[PDB]
């Protein structure tokens, strides 16, 4: 069990599984696992806010490298700092709220399982966003969440106002 | 797909291979006007690709752009242009013949026409295709995880080094290679389906075959520019003349 | 949801129109009635109920297809032709 | 002096009438003046 | 221009569409917005006696100058017509069978 | 950053009651002109709305209260002489959104109605899965201010490791240098525009639906945007087209 | 006023630098309350309110400080 | 639908919607009266600091 | 024709027919098309620059003359930022002075040396 | 809305209104797919995971300052401050 891991890893698996078994599992099924699965996410945040008020002892892991060059390293780092996990509850406070809302606000269209998958994706890139300690890492999530706001405010392609 | 994924490369590779080693002493005093051509030819084209009414063109224009932006990378004096003008040539060579491929396979087999008014709405029939080319239109732009990123934004940071007023408006060119590509990828994808083209058949195994390998080696590169570094990391010093 | 029907449009043009009160008279009132003619309009309050019988069914109109909705049965029938309601 | 003066009667009758119009403005306000003098009597 | 027509007719009862639909999305309120309506109803009423070409027509283009500048930004649309929210979100594809384009593969 | 907490949970609160109605309208329409009065039907949106513009207009004992004001009182009490500027600034916008405000309250719910009568036949509310995270976020948008006080406004806290230099920190002044006219201030100025907007768009309903040519050509610069949008398309993007194909 | 911690345990408790005062002795129990508790506002109360206090008596002292010097600044001009 | 253009019936909405909104605004408007009640002098902004 | 870059590609065409241009938003949404989307019949004439005025072009607006709009924009900005200086010189000033610090100014606490206190001090 | 769609084709999200008729069956494989590749990068990454504060010594930190002044007092170099 690791906290500081599960809050990445849990989003990703919310975005990469409805789109590689959309067809297969399908929109009763994807709608209540994606939003299950942010459910969960979002708990494990309220839950670490709750034991960092205990101790102002932040946690980050590390991963391998992105680049070495000479005077420049660039690592996949992540961590929670006080700042972080304040923008980390109300992200994903925000974030499970809206995909239950979106359960049933969503019943008659069609698309709804393009819709759960791009909702958990933009939820990811904002946690990859706000949990990275580097400039880079900030940069990649600065930068997809951007690429889903495209996918999103495009969600009815055939409207030509939209896209 | 040889011409752009490999001709070009092949005279980036010259600049370094003929001219770094024994012109040195010319090289320095010839860069100002190797970047006044390479923004130059970075903003001039990146902003005639807006005005395009053929396909295939567009996906040439872009090709320009990218080759501007490793030129200044190569001409940069600094170890981390090199290294960002390798790994944006050989990303670029990965990501556009496959660009070069939706333009030319998928869709002019299928319908013979080139021109940009008849496309519209691909995705209601097509989804994968469609899929596909919103995947490698933000592959082209420079955005990351992908090898562009890392050679455009290793080769403006060596553009930055040697002159930081060219490598100002020389790092506009993330603004202005995103602004054409997108303006093609929501035209193609977005709409309702085009009454001039009749509905054909999906994206087949081996077009998705050559999609996917082109796809996973730009991901490759962008989640870790490393693993080609144990090649480069003496080319990367070799060509340096900082006394 | 909420479906429409002719008996409908039937029921809430006919509605409309006896609440309207410069009208010749209530019940000579039918599908085949002439608003011109028949029910003593001008050239103005037939604008006037055309008017009242977009924003009746939440629906907009052109002025060249305003214009041909002369007989109430036209009028039934072009409302049930656009799917909005 | 109004020709549809009988179309809009229903807007002005017995659901937006102006004693209905202010019934939900202020829907917990009784309940919690007197759950606010129950706290004031037993904070003593 | 002219007298009493089918094209006058056609004009003028454009233009009263025109003065009622925009004069419904200035006004917030019922019973302001229909003391305005049966106001220039009355305004209408005043005229079209007039036998004239000359300031029919001067009393035309200039209450058309008057239609043009009480103009509005926003009309008021409903959704799923082509000014508003709902319009084109899921167009239904037409029926279409696969066209094929090469002998040997799909 | 304690503002950038409440602010989300209000918004989210505001834009799913938004969702809510647009919803329950069987015509789903989104201009409030044509809404009308929907107290008597929908109340539980009507709740949950009023719930979220009373802690945004920060009417007190709610979240907004607590992270809305002490930026505006903080504008007073900088070290910084020309910040008195920005307290007016800041002030007048306090004020604006209380007005607005209220106007997304009154039309929406306590006007005379401007539909069809058959939406007001078929308006009912909406699921399980529809009024569920607007409960959630009502109870968070009201208590989460006075939870989270301690962590983000203590007088002395270690929490965020930010380090302001010793000479930009002003928050022991700005709290103890307040007048008393300056910080009643934009409590009772909040309530009493509120108030005075709501009773004289009905009792009156002149006072805004003047035709005066010159405040209409205000109104219509005011509502494109300040006129933003044409001055970015014209003079931006078609100019930069046009050189383009130059 | 309480009595000036010194600077060597300014930086045992790792007082922030803008905390750093002749208050700062009454800072430190109240953190470590504020520890003990997980930062909430109806808990440690006593003690946050004698800390702003001690900063209340700062603040007039300021403002004492400040009404001497526009009598210092109209007596030079 | 059965009246058009005349009296609209009063709305049939659920006991537990009606419930659930009475909750909330007491809920609201009970928080509201204890933190004007116990924040008053902080709140409205009395005996100010300055000294005499 | 109308336009000034669409008069400055008149002397180029040669069998082309020099259409008016007119923006395809500003065409009747009701009239019914070969495209209701494009609002454009199946045969029609492209005019010259015919990217800059099809459907997928800017808005192009409609209420304001465009030198009246950058008139009224200019206008704001410089009513805001005019005020907003002349209301710097209407303030009043402090009622406390800008509080000081021990261990003259925290100078050490501060990174920070003696011949360097100056560059990282305090009020003192 | 129900309109009627094309079964011609074929995308990875689904198409329009996807919901095959084995979808608890399947969700029970994705269920435990997903459970066991969080289960599994949870474990993975936990010695790459470490605290902020508290993991070297104050001594290190203390003679490394005393080196890095050691470093300064051998090449002349003088402060930011003095000029
Ligand atoms: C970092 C690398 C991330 C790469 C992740 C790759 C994921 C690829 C899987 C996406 C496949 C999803 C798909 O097939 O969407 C098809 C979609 C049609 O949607 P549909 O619901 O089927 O409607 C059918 C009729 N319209 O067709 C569309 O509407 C187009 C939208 C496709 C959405 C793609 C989502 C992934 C985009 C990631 C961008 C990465 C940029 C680099
Ligand atoms: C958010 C976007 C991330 C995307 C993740 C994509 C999958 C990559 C998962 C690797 C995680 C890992 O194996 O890392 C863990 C290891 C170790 O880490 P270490 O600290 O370097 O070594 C330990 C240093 N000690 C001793 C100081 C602690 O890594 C590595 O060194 C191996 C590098 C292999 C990277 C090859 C990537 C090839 C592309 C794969 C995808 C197509
Ligand atoms: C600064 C004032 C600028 C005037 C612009 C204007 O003209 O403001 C008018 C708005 C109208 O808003 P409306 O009545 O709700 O609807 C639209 C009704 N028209 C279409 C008839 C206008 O009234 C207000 O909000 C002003 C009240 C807030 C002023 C500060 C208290």
């Amino acid at each position: 069990y690791n906290a500081i891991s599960l809050i990445i890893i849990l989003p990703c698996i919310s975005w990469l599984f409805p789109l590689f078994f959309g067809r297969q599992l399908g929109y009763v099924f994807v709608t209540r696992m994606t939003s299950t699965l942010i459910i969960i996410t979002t708990l494990i945040t309220y839950y670490y806010f709750y034991q960092l008020l205990g101790n102002n002892n932040p946690i980050n892991l590390e991963l391998f490298n992105y680049l070495n060059i000479d005077y420049l390293d660039i690592n996949y780092n992540f961590e929670i700092d006080a700042l972080t996990i304040t923008m980390l509850l109300a992200i994903t406070t925000i974030s499970s709220m809206v995909h239950i809302y979106s359960i049933g606000y969503m019943e008659t269209d069609p698309h709804q399982v393009r819709f759960f998958s791009l909702l958990s994706m933009f939820t990811f890139w904002m946690i990859i966003l706000v949990t990275g300690s580097n400039y880079f890492v900030l940069f990649v999530g600065w930068e997809f969440i951007g690429v889903t706001s495209y996918l999103l405010i495009s969600f009815w392609v055939t409207r030509l106002q939209a896209m | 797909m040889i011409l752009a994924g490999l001709i070009l490369k092949l005279a980036l590779y010259a600049i370094l291979r003929l001219l770094l080693p024994l012109l040195c002493e010319a090289q320095i005093l010839y860069t100002p006007m190797i970047y006044i051509i390479s923004l130059l030819t970075i903003i001039l084209t990146s902003l005639a690709t807006l005005r395009q009414i053929d396909l295939k063109v567009i996906i040439a224009y872009s090709s320009i752009s990218h080759m501007g932006i490793a030129i200044l990378g190569v001409c940069s004096n600094t170890s981390l242009g090199i290294y960002g003008s390798i790994v944006l040539g050989v990303a670029h060579g990965f990501v556009s013949p496959a660009l070069f491929l939706i333009v030319g396979g998928i869709l002019y087999d299928r319908y013979h026409i080139r021109i940009v008014n008849y496309y519209k709405g691909l995705t209601t029939y097509m989804p994968q295709l469609a899929t596909y080319i919103i995947i490698l239109s933000f592959a082209n732009i420079g955005t990351p995880l992908t090898g562009n990123f890392t050679g455009e934004f290793l080769s403006l940071q060596g553009g930055f080094i040697r002159n930081p007023i060219i490598g100002g408006i020389s790092c506009i060119s993330v603004l202005l290679a995103a602004i054409y590509q997108l303006k093609l990828t929501n035209k193609l994808t977005g709409g309702i389906s085009s009454i001039y083209m009749h509905r054909t058949n999906d994206v087949t195994i081996r077009e998705k075959f050559i999609m996917n390998i082109l796809i996973i080696s730009t991901l490759i590169i962008g989640i870790c520019p490393q693993i080609m570094y144990n090649l480069l990391y003496w080319t990367v010093n070799n060509y340096i003349y900082i006394i | 949801a909420h479906v429409l029907t002719k008996d409908m449009i039937q029921e809430r043009i006919v509605a409309l129109l006896e609440s309207f009160d410069k009208v010749n008279d209530a019940k000579n009132i039918t599908a085949t009635a002439n608003l011109t003619s028949d029910l003593g309009l001008d050239s103005l309050d037939v604008v006037e109920v055309v008017m009242a019988i977009e924003e009746e069914f939440g629906l907009e109109i052109p002025d060249h297809d305003a214009d041909e909705i002369k007989t109430v049965q036209q009028a039934i029938d072009y409302v049930s032709a656009q799917p909005a309601a | 002096k109004d020709p549809w003066a009988r179309r809009e009667a229903w807007r002005y009758q017995t659901n937006f009438t102006r004693a209905n119009r202010f019934k939900g403005a202020a829907p917990g306000f009784g309940i919690a003046v007197v759950a606010f003098g129950a706290y004031l009597a037993a904070e003593k | 221009p002219v007298p009493f027509s089918a094209a006058n007719k056609k004009l003028v009862t454009s233009m009263y569409r025109q003065s009622l639909k925009l004069a419904r999305n200035w006004i917030s309120n019922r019973q302001l917005f229909r003391q305005k309506a049966v106001e220039i109803r009355h305004k209408f009423d005043q005229n079209a006696q007039i036998s004239n070409p000359r300031l029919l027509a001067r009393t035309l283009d200039e209450t058309r100058a008057h239609l043009y500048e009480f103009r509005h930004p926003d009309p008021i649309v409903p959704p799923s017509f082509p000014g508003g929210t709902k319009y084109e979100r899921n167009v239904p594809p037409r029926m279409e069978k696969i066209m094929q384009h090469n002998l040997y593969e799909p | 950053l304690f503002h950038l907490l409440g602010h989300a949970f209000f918004k989210a609160l505001l834009f799913m009651s938004a969702g809510s109605i647009i919803h329950s309208i069987l015509n789903e329409s989104q201009d409030i002109r044509t809404y009308g009065g929907l107290l008597s039907y929908l109340p539980y949106t009507y709740i949950c709305i009023t719930i979220a513009s009373l802690s945004l207009m920060a009417m007190p004992g709610l979240t907004g209260y607590y992270t809305k004001d002490i930026i505006i009182e903080s504008t007073y009490g900088s070290y910084s002489i020309s910040n008195y500027v920005v307290y007016w600034i800041a002030y007048l916008s306090a004020v604006l959104t209380c007005v607005y405000s209220m106007k997304i309250l009154y039309l929406t719910f306590y006007s005379n109605p401007n539909n069809n009568t058959i939406t007001y036949y078929n308006a009912h509310e909406s699921n399980i899965y529809i009024t569920l995270p607007m409960f959630i976020l009502a109870i968070f948008a009201m208590f989460a201010g006075w939870i989270l006080k301690d962590i983000y406004l203590g007088v002395g806290t270690d929490f965020v490791g930010t380090h302001i230099l010793p000479n930009n920190f002003s928050y022991f002044d700005t709290e103890f240098s307040i007048t008393q006219f300056y910080k009643l201030l934009p409590l009772i100025s909040a309530i009493l525009v509120s108030i005075l907007i709501v009773v004289l768009n009905e009792f009156f309903a002149i006072v805004f639906n003047l035709n005066n040519k010159y405040i209409n050509t205000v109104y219509s610069i005011f509502n494109q945007k300040l006129v933003s949008d044409q001055i970015l398309n014209h003079f931006i993007i078609f100019k930069g087209l046009v050189t383009s194909g130059n | 006023f309480p009595p000036l911690l010194s600077q060597e345990d300014m930086k045992k408790h790792k007082i922030l630098l803008a905390y750093r005062d002749r208050c700062a002795a009454l800072l430190v129990p109240l953190n470590e309350c504020r520890k003990k508790n997980y930062y909430m506002p109806w808990a440690c109360g006593h003690e946050r309110h004698e800390y702003e206090m001690c900063e209340v008596a700062d603040f007039q002292r300021r403002v004492k400080a400040m009404d001497k010097l526009k009598a210092e600044k109209i007596e030079q001009a | 639908n059965y009246k058009w253009n005349g009296p609209l019936p009063r709305p049939h909405v659920s006991a537990g919607h009606r419930i659930a909104t009475k909750f909330l605004g007491a809920t609201m408007f009970f928080w509201m009266f204890l933190r004007i009640k116990e924040e008053y002098p902080a709140m409205l902004g009395l005996h100010n600091f300055y000294p005499p | 024709i109308r336009a000034s870059f669409d008069k400055a590609e008149e002397p180029m065409l040669g069998d082309y027919p020099d259409i008016d241009p007119f923006p395809a938003q500003l065409k009747n949404p009701y009239k019914k098309y070969d495209d209701q989307q494009d609002r454009r019949n199946l045969e029609e004439p492209l005019s010259v620059n015919d990217d800059l005025y099809d459907m997928w072009s800017p808005d192009r607006f409609t209420h304001f003359k465009n030198q009246d709009a950058l008139k009224y924009f200019i206008g704001f900005l410089t009513i805001f930022f005019g005020a907003s200086y002349v209301a710097t010189y209407f303030v009043p000033e402090k009622a406390a002075i800008p509080r000081e610090f021990p261990y003259e100014g925290l100078w050490k606490e501060s990174g920070g040396t003696e011949k360097s206190k100056a560059f990282f001090g305090q009020r003192s | 809305g129900r309109y009627p769609f094309p079964k011609d084709v074929i995308s990875m999200t689904g198409g329009w209104w996807a919901n095959p008729s084995n979808w608890k069956l399947n969700g029970l494989f994705a269920t435990g797919i997903a459970v066991g590749l969080a289960l599994w990068v949870s474990t993975a990454t936990l010695p790459y995971t470490r605290r902020r504060e508290g993991i070297t010594s104050e001594s290190d930190i203390s003679k490394w300052n005393a080196a890095a002044g050691v470093w300064r007092e051998r090449h002349g170099k003088i402060s930011t401050g003095e000029a």
